[PDB]
C-alpha cells in the first residue's frame, strides 16, 4: 500500500568530464543535483574496468575495453557492446533503461549513439 | 574480532563514522579514498591476527624458539 | 623486349580538379630578426 | 588378364594458403653452418647455442597460434648477408629477422626487401630494431631496455619474439593492445612519452589493463604519401594486400603462362577466376563483400593507339572484342575491411 | 554423463599404395598418424578377401571379387558393389560411413567413386 520512497539526490564532487580533473569553487568542489550525478556516475563505470582494480565490487566494472584492440569484427560487436553498456549502466538504481541506437563506421573511429533514462 | 574484521566491514563502519553534505554511494571518489585505507587496515588486521599465533610459545618457527631457548 | 607477366597493384585515391586556392592569408609585416617569410601552414606555430 | 581395384583417396580444402606464416631465421655460429627448417616442436640441433636456443624458443610460441613454418640457416658471421640474402632468393619468407643486425647490415637488408618489391613484386616484410628507413615493408621496434620474466632481452631478441609472435596472429584479430605475459620488468615510461614515440612510427610495450601490451601495430614507415592514405600506415591493411598479391601472382605462373593463350573467352574466363578468388576473400572478413573486376578499358585504347588503329567507325565494344596480342588488361575495385582498434561514442 | 574417449592414433608401417611393398627409411617403417593408417586399412581390407585365407577372422574381408569375372549385369551389381564396399569399410570403428557416388562404363574397365568419411 505504502507508495515508493524518492531516491534522495545524489550529491558529490563535480568536474568537467573533458578536463578529466577535479574542479574546485573557491575551494567547495561543485555541487551535483537532480541530472548532475549520474552523468558523473556513468562516466566512472564506463572509463575504467573492474577487473583491473582489486579494490572495486565485482558487481562494478564493464567490458567495453576488450573489444578494445580488433578483437571481432564489427558486425556483431555492435550489438554484444550495445549489451555491454546496458549490463555496466543499468545496475545503477537511479537509472531506469539504456538504449543504443546505432554505430557509424568509418576508418577506424567508430561513433555509436546511447540514450540514457532517467528519474528526475 | 579479527575475523569480523574485514574490508567491507570497515568500509560500512567507516562510512557510517563519516556523515557530510555529499550523498554516499558506489563509486564516488571519497568512497575510494576510504575503501583503499580499508584494505590496508585490513591488510594490518592480518598482521596483528598472525601477531597473536608468533607470539605464543607453542607453533613456533626456528627463531623464535631459538630465542626462547637462548 | 622480352613479353613476360607484368601485373600492376595501384591505390584509388579519389582524384577532384582543383581550382584557384581560396582563403590564403599575405601577412606582411617588419622586424629585425630572421628576415624572410615564414610560410606559417601548421597551426599555432609562432617562430622566435 | 587382371584388372584390379587401385583406388586413390583424395582431399579438397576449401581454403587455399600460399606464402604465409613464414618465419626466416638467420644465425651466425661456427658449429652448424647450414639451413634447418623446423616444423615439430622442441626440435633443437645440438649444435646450435645457447643462445641461439633461447632465440629458437622465443619463435616458438605465439599469442594465438604457434608459427607454422620456422626456417633457420647457419652460416659464419663473416660474409653471412651475402648467403643470407641467397638463400632467401632460394626459399620464399614472409618475416625476416637477425640477432646481431648491424645498422648497415639492416641497411643493406631493407634496401634489399625494398628492390624486391619494387622490382621483383615478391611481398616480403622484415623486422629490425632501430631503422628509420622510407619503407613500410620493414618493421622498426625501438622499445630499449626490455626484460622478459626477469632476464635482460636484446633488442634484436625481442624483435624476433615479436615477429615470431605476429606470425601466430590471425588476420581477424589485430596486434594492437596484445597483452604479454612473459614480460614482467619494464622501465617506466609516461603515457605522453609513449604517445609521442608511437606518433614517430614506432612500436613499444605499454603497461595497461593491468598488463603489459603494445600500443599500437603501425607500420615503421613515418611518411606515408598522399596516395598511401591512413590505412597504408596499418601493417594489417599490407599485409592482407601482399597476400593478395602473392595469391594472384602464384595461380597466374602456374595457369595462365604458357598453359593458356590469349583470347576473349579465355578473357571471360581470367576475369570470372579472378571474381571467384575475390569471392573466397569475401568470405573472410578481411575484405569487403562488394568488388568488381573489369577489362582495362583505357590499357586497349592506348594498345591501338600502339598499333595505330583509327578509333571511329566501329563500336566501343569492338575494342574489347579487338585482339591486344598476346596480351590482357584488368580493371579490379577493391576495399580492406580491416575493423575497428579504437572506438569512440555518444551519449545522450 | 563422461564423453566419448577419442580413439588413439593408429600407428603401424608404411608404404606406398602403388608399390604394394613396404618401404623402409633408415631401417624405420615410415610413421602413419592421423589419415595414414585408415588408407592401409581399407587398402587391406579391400584388396584380400577373407574366404580364401583361413587365418583372418569372419568378420574381415569383402565379396567384391565374387562380381569379379562377369558374373551379372553393371546395372545392379552398381548398387550391389555399393552395398559390399560399405559393408567392408565400416567394420572398422574409425571409419563413420562410406558414400558411393556413381559407376563409368567403358570397355571393360569400370571406374568408380567412392567416399570416405573419417573422424581427425
Amino acid at each position: 500500500l505504502p507508495k515508493t520512497e524518492e531516491l534522495p539526490i545524489f550529491r558529490e564532487v563535480a568536474w568537467d568530464f573533458e578536463k578529466d580533473e577535479p574542479i574546485l569553487e573557491k575551494g567547495d568542489f561543485k555541487i551535483i543535483e537532480k541530472k548532475e550525478a549520474l552523468k558523473v556516475w556513468i562516466y566512472k563505470c564506463i572509463k575504467t574496468n573492474r577487473y583491473e582494480h582489486e579494490i572495486y565490487s565485482l558487481e562494478y566494472g564493464t567490458e567495453l575495453s576488450e573489444l578494445i584492440g580488433q578483437k571481432y569484427t564489427k558486425g556483431l560487436t555492435e550489438s554484444e557492446a550495445s549489451r555491454f553498456i546496458k549490463e555496466a549502466l543499468l545496475i545503477n538504481p537511479y537509472i531506469l533503461e539504456v538504449n543504443v541506437k546505432s554505430a557509424n563506421f568509418n576508418r577506424d573511429i567508430l561513433s555509436a549513439n546511447v540514450k540514457v533514462s532517467t528519474i528526475y | 574480532m579479527y575475523s569480523d574484521q574485514t574490508y567491507e566491514v570497515i568500509k560500512n563502519r567507516t562510512l557510517e563514522n563519516i556523515n557530510l553534505d555529499i550523498y554516499k554511494g558506489e563509486g564516488s571518489f571519497l568512497n575510494n579514498m576510504v575503501s583503499g585505507n580499508n584494505l590496508e587496515l585490513s591488510k594490518i588486521y592480518l598482521e596483528l591476527s598472525k601477531m597473536h599465533k608468533m607470539a605464543f610459545i607453542q607453533d613456533t618457527y626456528n627463531q623464535f624458539l631459538d630465542k626462547r631457548v637462548n | 623486349g622480352l613479353p613476360s607477366i607484368n601485373i600492376s597493384f595501384k591505390e584509388l585515391a579519389t582524384t577532384v580538379k582543383e581550382r584557384s586556392a581560396r582563403g590564403i592569408i599575405a601577412m606582411v609585416l617588419k622586424d629585425a630578426k630572421a628576415l624572410g617569410l615564414n610560410e606559417i601552414h601548421e597551426k599555432e606555430d609562432i617562430p622566435v | 588378364p587382371s584388372i584390379n581395384i587401385s583406388f586413390k583417396e583424395l582431399a579438397t580444402t576449401v581454403k587455399e594458403r600460399s606464402a604465409r606464416g613464414i618465419i626466416a631465421m638467420v644465425l651466425k655460429d661456427a658449429k652448424a653452418l647450414g639451413l634447418n627448417e623446423i616444423h615439430e616442436k622442441e626440435d633443437i640441433p645440438v649444435d646450435l647455442s645457447a643462445e641461439n636456443k633461447e632465440y629458437i624458443n622465443l619463435a616458438l610460441m605465439g599469442n594465438v597460434n604457434t608459427p607454422n613454418k620456422l626456417l633457420v640457416y647457419v652460416i659464419e658471421g663473416e660474409a653471412d648477408i651475402q648467403t643470407a640474402l641467397d638463400f632467401l632468393e632460394t626459399k620464399e619468407f614472409n618475416y625476416l629477422c637477425m640477432p646481431k643486425a648491424v645498422e648497415a647490415d639492416k641497411t643493406a637488408i631493407k634496401n634489399w626487401i625494398i628492390k624486391l618489391r619494387d622490382i621483383d613484386k615478391v611481398k616480403v616484410k622484415a623486422v629490425l630494431g632501430k631503422v628509420v628507413g622510407n619503407h613500410e615493408g620493414i618493421i622498426n621496434f625501438t622499445t630499449e631496455d626490455v626484460l622478459v620474466g626477469e632476464k635482460k632481452y636484446s633488442v634484436d631478441e625481442f624483435t624476433s619474439r615479436v615477429a615470431g609472435l605476429i606470425a601466430g596472429t590471425p588476420l581477424s584479430q589485430s596486434v594492437t593492445y596484445t597483452k604479454l605475459s612473459d614480460v614482467v620488468d619494464i622501465p617506466k615510461m609516461t603515457k605522453v612519452d609513449a604517445e609521442s614515440r608511437v606518433n614517430k612510427g614506432e612500436l613499444i610495450l605499454i603497461k595497461e589493463a593491468g598488463a603489459i601490451r603494445i600500443a599500437r601495430g603501425v607500420n615503421s614507415l613515418t611518411e606515408l604519401t598522399a596516395e598511401k592514405g591512413e590505412m597504408f600506415q596499418k601493417i594489417k591493411i599490407v599485409d592482407t594486400l601482399d597476400i593478395i598479391h602473392s595469391d594472384i601472382r602464384k595461380v597466374i605462373i602456374d595457369d595462365y603462362i604458357g598453359k593458356v593463350t590469349n583470347s576473349y573467352d579465355n578473357k571471360c574466363l581470367l576475369i570470372v577466376a579472378i571474381k571467384s578468388y575475390l569471392e573466397e576473400l569475401e568470405k573472410s572478413a578481411l575484405i569487403e563483400s562488394d568488388s568488381t573486376v573489369e577489362i582495362d578499358f583505357e590499357a586497349q585504347k592506348s594498345y591501338l593507339k600502339s598499333k595505330g588503329v583509327d578509333l571511329s567507325y566501329m563500336t566501343l565494344q569492338e575494342i574489347k572484342e579487338a585482339n591486344t596480342g598476346s596480351k590482357v588488361f584488368l580493371k579490379a575495385k577493391i576495399k580492406v575491411l580491416d575493423a575497428m582498434e579504437d572506438i569512440d561514442l555518444s551519449i545522450e
